[PDB]
């Protein structure tokens, strides 16, 4: 009934202990079936309630770090029978169906159905993924027989209560999103409802999302950020996660969409600002149509290019040789610009003589010149061409800037 | 380009425009609207032109229209150019051997912008010839 | 229950005195709580900011971790924590818990622990005033 | 055959002024003249020209003259390489031009390639992969290859290795005698890296532990 | 010779009005090549 | 993967090496080693390889039988190309020609036609 | 006028220090200029006391930044002008929230201190 789910609540803050969680666990699984089915069966019937949030805005962070910890669980339990598993997949209710295709055995060693399974019974495994699974499987993963059929077992009560929490979780956020053209109108106007009830569920509540600042906003609902995994895309936009895949980014072309990420991130949030402002039953989402209209404006301007430049004249040419100065000061600068005493000396090449040349591997072509004195070219080489100091390639200001960072950088990984 | 070079309309017109420009040196397009050569080289002409409007004007002109400067060629009539500074005729010694006008389409944009350039530099110095800075020979 | 209030509290000590380890430390437990599940790295670096890579910080963060179950970082923050300063005691039953709860021995350490213990350290300290040994102490703690 | 594009691209202009003869009409020209160009100009980049206040039948006309001059200009190009690896005949300006053209166009197929590749996953059938890669670990197995570990940071022969890296990269420039202003860029980085080689160093192997998004 | 795009023509001088004409969008430069331009130059400035 | 860009014209490089990236030839090795592999068969390899702890200089052995073990008599690859150099004793190369005309059938013998040879000569 | 909701609004000569206080810390990398970064700051707990516009328009944008601060037991004001508050920050354009922040070691901790006691004041 209507009564249950502050005991439910504190029954998921219990398991908030560390692995290993064993009677814990016990405790654990009890607390499951207990709580996670009377809650979906109460998500299922409609008009039980409609100030179910912010009870259930108090519960889905909480729900998130239990299957946090269910994940972790799982990961300790099949490490060292496979450690690069947690690291190729990182969701949890994916590496958790992973794990239990892995495990199913009769026909997995040659092929089940093994690479078929993972694109349909794991719906999540795209093929790169696949690849990289296989790939691991190929190298790190023993298969040899579990440790003990205990430790089997134990994995397999893992996944279902983890696969039972995901599923909760997936009911929450259906609920969410039915509910947050009334929760979050705003927002659902900037974006649209199912994005809306990610973001939000993601966050907690409406205030949740609110607080969290516009440049985080972005990067929720992005898939575990991988080495391995390739990521820059024409776009530009480091992010990807549940805005992105929003019409009002994705309708535009993909020049614009990094600008426009940021656009919406920031306008998103206003949103759920406004949104949590507001008392329930005001519904006035005239904000958001402006913050939309501004967007489309942005997205518009990101389009369309500069005008045709008028095509920049080429000077008359007069040949003035007005300038006529020097100064320790201006003699520098114009020392990068002239030819050097060595430069002129090799430019020189002596009449009789066969030049010296030098065997760069790239070209031997070069003409050392008469750089080298006669006598001292017989002999050998000479530091004494390499005299000047005032034309030693410098950096850009640009460039300065960006090795002094990466020095910043390097110093900070140090610390 | 059509739209985009001014074309001349009579033989007094193409003087007016020979004789204004003190300032600027002037390019005369002497060519029989439809032909390929003429069209390539007013092609070109049109790219030229708005770079160097500061120093060189460029202008067309149909050649079986205007016929009061078949003086300017002896009747030989190909597709071509002629340079102007202060009303005077504008020499230009390629390798073609008509030094008086460049009857041949150059194809680089830039090349021909340095030979308009050498050419308005010679007549800033009053020098009637100039030699051009590309030897060409070949075109003719 | 009551974490809001704890965590005003902490926020009010900061305000007040903000090098004090001790309450960073709480900060950082509280974090593991699981509330927030974020903001937490940053947190953290703010208290190595403020408590000048405390010992006692490393330590908590070393702890944080192993509870969340990353296993090779909390060893390595124990590790930090015994750089810093080694006479200090709840650190080292930290390492061995790492240690027994990894494939990895504990001799490196029994060599290591040549130094002392009880002079400093909270739950060392209790279980001390709770006897006379050292590698038993540990052992019961371990337990 | 390089002036047929030319030719198509006034009769069109002609083509189109006939059909408008209106009131300050000569403007007008002139900016269709302009949008038949960007026309162009965004399809030998390999963008699309989806202008908006553009009226239907024009833009119809601006890409059909678009795919025409395709239809020349590739061909054409094409044509003149074949002359070239030929020995024939060709204009000093003509075979640059066809450089360029044929760069595009060897740009935009493997730009299309690489498009198709991202729509239609890898080409590699994960059972290929496993097969391939399950050769390599048999290989190196059986070799017992103990595997190249991460620089590490007071590595034996680290100073040594950076020097000829260095080396190396100046190798180009050694013979030149002006440097334009990349070059100089790179010298100078070069010269920094030689003076201050510690520093370097440390930049590398962060750049190594945790660079992976680049300058393009 | 011309023949494949008389049609498009023909269709578009039936179609367009005057208004629409004299509104056409003064065209910008897709491929940025103005600032292209500007940047190459700017490095290989002489 | 990279933003290659070009004249106003980028893509981005998800497939495909970049060839000129510094370490890039080793990379291509490494690649062309596992096709190495794959052409000689593991056991191949290691008999022209030859040991771990004592490899073998370009084209030896450790004896004459292990030469004549496999039809691969010598392998090698310079980058994209590769040389092989079979040795059949007459059967095996007859049985070899039987599987092909098989797999592939050859009614016409129009196979001499196609063929590529040393114009060249 | 400005906006009953915008509340405590500083009075004149109160919001004059706040802003040389901001300007200060603005000087000295102490400050945080803007809605999000203010949020930030309160998150983070570095936030000493949060600084919003009564003249900002929609309001409501700003309007969590007060809700926080009590959540977190922070100072908090709106000065009247939103061009003046980033004209302090060292911002020709509108800002609207701006945080200063904690730091033990700095020169201005004491006009800070005075300037969060001032809003304490205000509060009630």
């Amino acid at each position: 009934p209507f009564e249950i789910l502050p005991e439910s609540i504190e029954l998921f803050r219990t398991l908030a202990l560390i692995s290993p969680d064993r009677l814990s666990l016990s405790e654990t699984a009890q607390i499951l079936p207990k709580i996670v089915d009377l809650k979906r069966i109460l998500q299922q019937q409609e008009i039980d309630f409609i100030k179910l949030l912010p009870f259930f805005n108090e519960i889905i962070p909480l729900i998130k770090s239990n299957i946090k910890l269910m994940h972790n669980f799982l990961i300790s339990l099949y490490s060292r029978r496979f450690p690069e598993l947690s690291s190729l997949i990182p969701s949890p209710l994916q590496y958790s169906k992973v794990i239990s295709i892995l495990e199913n055995e009769n026909y997995s060693k040659n092929e089940s159905d093994e690479l078929f399974f993972h694109l349909e019974n794991k719906a999540k495994l795209t093929r790169e993924q696949i690849l990289v699974l296989t790939m691991s499987m190929k190298t790190s993963f023993k298969n040899k027989e579990p440790l003990d059929i205990k430790t089997r077992t134990q994995i397999l009560e893992a996944n279902s209560i983890l696969e039972n929490l995901w599923k909760l979780q997936e009911d929450i956020g259906q609920y969410i999103a039915s509910k947050i053209s009334i929760i979050a109108p705003n927002v659902c106007f900037l974006v649209g409802p199912e994005i809306a009830a990610q973001l939000i569920a993601h966050a907690g509540g409406v205030l949740e999302f609110s607080r969290i600042p516009s440049c985080n906003i972005a990067s929720i609902g992005k898939n575990k950020h991988l080495s391995h995994e390739l990521h820059t895309l024409e776009s530009g936009v480091r992010q990807e996660g549940y805005l992105f895949a929003s019409d009002m980014i994705q309708k535009f072309p993909v020049s614009v969409h990094k600008q426009m990420l940021r656009m919406l991130c920031a306008k998103v949030s206003l949103a759920a600002r406004v949104d949590a402002g507001q008392k329930n039953g005001d519904r006035n989402t005239v904000l958001a149509h402006k913050w939309k209209a501004e967007l489309s404006k942005k997205a518009r301007k990101l389009s369309e290019a500069p005008s045709i430049s008028e095509t920049k004249a080429l000077p008359i040419p007069e040949d003035q040789p007005k300038k006529k100065r020097a100064g320790r000061k201006f003699r520098k600068y114009k020392e990068k610009f002239r030819l050097s005493h060595v430069r002129q000396l090799q430019n020189r090449m002596e009449f009789g003589k066969q030049e010296q040349t030098v065997l760069d591997s790239y070209g031997e072509e070069v003409g050392l010149g008469m750089s080298n004195t006669s006598l001292q070219q017989a002999v050998g080489a000479t530091s004494g061409s390499r005299r000047s100091a005032g034309n030693q390639a410098k950096l850009t200001k640009v460039m300065k800037h960006r090795i002094s960072e990466a020095n910043q950088q390097a110093d900070e990984f140090l610390i | 380009a059509s739209v985009l070079l001014p074309q001349l309309r009579t033989g007094w017109h193409v003087d007016q425009a020979i004789v204004t420009e003190t300032k600027r040196l002037v390019v005369i397009r002497f060519g029989r609207k439809n032909d390929r050569q003429c069209m390539i080289m007013d092609e070109l002409l049109s790219s030229i032109a708005e770079r160097v409007r500061n120093f060189a004007v460029i202008y067309l002109c149909d050649i079986d229209e205007v016929s009061d400067f078949d003086e300017m060629y002896e009747l030989t009539d190909p597709m071509t150019v002629m340079f102007f500074y202060h009303n005077k005729h504008m020499m230009c010694d390629f390798g073609t051997g008509n030094n008086n006008k460049l009857n041949f389409i150059v194809d680089d944009k830039q090349e021909m912008i340095d030979i308009l350039e050498t050419i308005f530099r010679g007549a800033r110095k009053n020098k009637g010839l100039v030699v051009s800075p590309y030897d060409y020979n070949h075109k003719r | 229950g009551n974490l809001d209030q704890a965590e005003l509290l902490v926020t009010q000590a900061l305000q007040k005195f903000p090098s004090n380890a001790l309450l960073w430390v709480e900060q950082i437990k509280l974090f593991k709580h699981g509330n927030k599940s974020s903001l937490k790295k940053t947190i953290f670096q703010d208290a190595l900011r403020r408590t000048q890579n405390d010992h006692r910080v490393l330590l908590e963060i070393g702890v944080s971790f192993y509870a969340e179950a990353q296993y090779e970082t909390s060893l390595k923050w124990l590790e930090r924590a015994l750089k810093k300063c080694s006479r200090y005691g709840d650190t080292w039953v930290w390492l061995f818990r790492t240690y027994a709860r990894l494939g990895k021995d504990t001799v490196d350490l029994y060599n290591m622990f040549d130094q002392c213990e009880p002079t400093y350290g909270p739950e060392w300290i209790a279980a001390s005033k709770n006897c006379t040994p050292r590698e038993i102490l540990l052992r019961l703690m371990n337990d | 055959d390089a002036y047929y594009d030319l030719e198509l691209r006034n009769s069109v202009m002609d083509d189109i002024l006939e059909m408008m003869p209106e009131s300050i009409r000569q403007k007008k020209a002139r900016t269709i003249l302009q949008h038949l160009s960007e026309a162009w100009r965004c399809w030998k980049a390999n963008i699309p020209w989806d202008v908006p206040g553009m009226p239907a039948p024009i833009k119809k006309i601006i890409e059909r003259y678009i795919k025409s001059k395709a239809d020349a200009w590739v061909s054409a190009a094409h044509y003149n390489r074949e002359r070239i690896k030929r020995g024939a005949h060709v204009e000093k300006t003509m075979v640059k031009k066809n450089l360029g053209r044929l760069t595009r166009l060897w740009i935009k197929n493997e730009q299309e390639r690489q498009r198709q590749i991202q729509k239609n996953g890898p080409e590699i059938t994960p059972e290929e992969a496993t097969t391939i890669f399950s050769v390599m670990v048999e290989w190196l197995e059986s070799r017992s290859f103990s595997p190249i570990p991460f620089p590490p940071l007071t590595y034996k022969n680290d100073t040594k290795i950076l020097v000829l890296a260095l080396e190396d990269l100046k190798d180009v420039y050694a013979s030149k005698v002006r440097l334009n202003a990349s070059e100089r860029e790179e010298l100078a980085l070069i010269e920094e890296a030689y003076d201050n080689p510690h520093d370097t160093l440390n930049r590398i192997k962060k750049y190594l532990l945790t660079q992976r998004v680049f300058k393009p | 010779g011309n023949v494949d795009l008389n049609k498009l023509t023909e269709e578009r001088e039936k179609l367009l009005q005057s208004q629409i004409d004299e509104n056409l969008a003064q065209l910008t430069k897709n491929a940025s090549n103005p600032i292209q331009v500007n940047k190459p130059n700017a490095a290989t400035d002489a | 993967n990279v933003v290659i860009n070009f004249k106003d014209m980028s893509h981005v490089n998800k497939y495909g090496l970049i060839r000129g990236l510094k370490f890039a030839s080793f990379i291509f090795q490494y690649y062309g080693l596992v096709i190495d592999l794959l052409l000689l068969g593991q056991e191949r390899a290691t008999d022209l390889a030859g040991p771990a702890n004592n490899p073998n200089e370009f084209m030896q052995f450790k004896s004459k039988e292990v030469e004549k073990a496999h039809p691969i008599r010598l392998y090698t690859r310079y980058l994209d190309r590769i040389y092989m150099l079979f040795h059949f004793e007459e059967d095996e190369g007859e049985e070899l020609t039987d599987e092909y005309l098989a797999e592939n059938p050859d009614p016409n013998f129009e196979n001499s036609i196609g063929y590529n040879n040393r114009k060249c000569w | 006028a400005p906006n009953p909701k915008a509340f405590p609004l500083a009075d004149a000569a109160l919001t004059q220090q706040i802003l040389d206080v901001v300007q200060q810390a603005a000087n000295l990398r102490q400050l945080k200029k803007g809605a999000n970064e203010a949020t930030k700051t309160l998150n983070r707990g570095i936030s000493e006391f949060i600084i919003m516009a009564a003249d900002c328009e929609p309001i409501e944008i700003l309007l969590h930044l007060p809700l926080l601060c009590e959540d977190k037991n922070v100072p908090y004001v709106f000065v009247p002008s939103r061009v003046a508050l980033g004209r302090a920050c060292g911002v020709s354009r509108p800002v609207i929230a701006a945080s200063i922040t904690t730091n033990d070691a700095s020169a201005i901790k004491t006009q800070i201190y005075a300037v969060k006691d001032k809003i304490e004041t205000l509060l009630i």
